[PDB]
């Protein structure tokens, strides 16, 4: 189905680089950075390669973590592999090749803990496992037959808060919404609200308050707060702690949970859920992200 | 999609 | 690299919305926002369009700020129009047009104060004026023969601090960094360091005091600090004030300038240009923006 | 570039 992702990356980008380029990446490549590299095939050209190296000596030669290396003579292809103190390792090739001379094309690499997973076109193409610690890489190279118009770093990074947004669709039986974050370590509480954007009625109000580890839901409608529901089994919130809270939308109640436990529901007040477009969350978390399909 | 702990629903 | 760009953006994403699509932009399209369209032109295909749109009314129909209307039929076209009040605009014509059947795109719609800036497949495309105000639009729509794979809404967002970046590129004569900013209204002082990344020495030291309206400059060497220097002309900043400061290497001397004024200069002491790799920033602003080539 | 103020070198 369609779905949505929102969240804030600090971005770092090259434009124009001369190939043969050589380049020192800005920060660290943890688990979820992105690599954007944007170029085009020239028409007489046989291969090209992206290398993720660890430094950019020549005599004795880098370690190359991650040598992705596209080939274009026969059929076509992309040669992958590691070089380890001037040794190569065992060639991995990926013959489901998207690259064609005088063809643009846009490379993602996404890093993993354990793999780094390609992406060209927007279509999946190669996982490639690591076999040196990513964290060792600092250093970009591009060499070989190609034009790069770009290359851009995405570093993940805490959403600023107070958040606001309109749902591109509104609340509506089966919708969803995933608000993903980390609790404080000096954390109070905190608040997710469905609103009725045009009227500021709030449908759902989550307010987590960790003080006293109650959940407090309530709706605000007709300018004033109702009867607040706080009945849990336990308290699924810690100061420090990672979460994922997904809020379900069925006909008769929202339903919540958890970390994959279901923990309320909540039955519908506000009952024009169609009328429900806006998101707010605020208070003592880092949001990470939020999802909604 | 992006769920370390799971989806109950 | 020419020219590398570094900056934090709120991002909201739709993955495979259905067409037609009609949704609610997730929040306001102030100047820098940007709206990116990744899709494919079916083989049968004659016309789609993207609609930036006041609401979603169809009787009446809802005004169009922002019509976009790629057509096939012939050579190929685009065709941009305002609807307001139901009534079709002057029909804005561009013929130098990057749509193809069967062929991918990326549209990126940049929203500026007084007009609309569109590329596709990162090349220059068309302009068009405001006849609406750009406040008023809170819907996208998309409509006609084509497949949309994402719709991504880009938001400018404060970098968060203390902000550590490395370089691509290391300073050398004729490179330039450029930092854009807004001095805090609560503002005391802010620093922005120039380091030898490996041996962590500050190569040059900026900080503006505002509190005392000094604009210090050091090096930190031999793991000290040298002989500051304080001299100058004017103190270039104020509280709650957006400021451009540029810092230029040149043989002998950084110069630096605050907002397209030169302001001072500053003799290498760490002479070793080529091993000045790292930018670090830190205190009382908001960063906007780092720039460099 | 995105330069409102200009650039003096
Ligand atoms: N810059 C350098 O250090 C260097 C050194 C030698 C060659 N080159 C040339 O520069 C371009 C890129 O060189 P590169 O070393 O970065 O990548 P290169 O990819 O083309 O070689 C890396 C691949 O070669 C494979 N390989 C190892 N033994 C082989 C054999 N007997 N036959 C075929 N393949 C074998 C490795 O497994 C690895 O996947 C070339 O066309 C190459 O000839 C460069
Ligand atoms: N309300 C609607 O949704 C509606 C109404 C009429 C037609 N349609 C059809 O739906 C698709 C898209 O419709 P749309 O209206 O959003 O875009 P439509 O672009 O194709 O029309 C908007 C443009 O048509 C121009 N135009 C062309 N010939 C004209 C003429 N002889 N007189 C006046 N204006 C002329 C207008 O100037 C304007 O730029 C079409 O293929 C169209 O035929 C839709």
């Amino acid at each position: 189905g369609s779905m949505m992702l929102s969240l804030n990356n600090l971005q770092n980008i090259i434009y124009n680089p001369v190939i043969p380029f050589v380049g020192t990446i800005p920060d660290q490549l943890d688990p979820g950075t992105l690599i954007v590299i944007r170029g085009h095939v020239p028409s007489d050209a046989d291969r090209f390669q992206v290398d993720l190296q660890n430094g950019s000596s020549v005599k004795p030669r880098a370690d190359v973590a991650f040598h992705f290396n596209p080939r274009f003579k026969r059929a076509g292809c992309i040669v992958c592999n590691t070089l380890i103190n001037e040794k190569w390792g065992r060639e991995e090739i990926t013959y489901d090749t998207p690259f064609k001379r005088e063809k643009s094309f846009e490379i993602v690499i996404m890093v993993l803990k354990d793999k780094f997973q390609v992406a060209v076109n927007g279509k999946h193409t190669l996982l490639y496992g690591h076999r040196i610690g990513p964290e060792k890489i600092d250093t970009l190279g591009i060499y070989g037959k190609v034009n790069i118009h770009s290359i851009g770093f995405s570093f993940s990074s805490h959403m600023r808060l107070p958040f606001a947004a309109r749902l591109n669709t509104p609340m509506g039986p089966g919708r969803t919404v995933v608000v993903k974050g980390e609790v404080n370590a000096n954390a109070k509480s905190f608040n997710v609200d469905l609103l009725a954007g045009k009227s500021k009625d709030i449908a759902l109000h989550l307010n987590p308050r960790l003080n006293i580890k109650a959940f407090v839901r309530n709706s605000f409608l007709q300018e004033s707060w109702g009867e607040e529901e706080r009945n849990i089994t336990s308290f699924p919130f810690s100061p420090g702690m990672y979460f994922e809270m997904i809020i379900y939308c069925d006909v008769r109640e929202f339903k919540v949970a958890v970390n994959g436990v279901h923990s309320l529901e909540y039955k519908h007040r506000f009952k024009e859920l169609s009328s429900i477009d806006t998101l707010e969350i605020n208070g003592d978390i880092h949001l990470l992200e939020v999802r909604s399909w | 999609p992006g769920l370390a702990y799971g989806n109950p629903y």
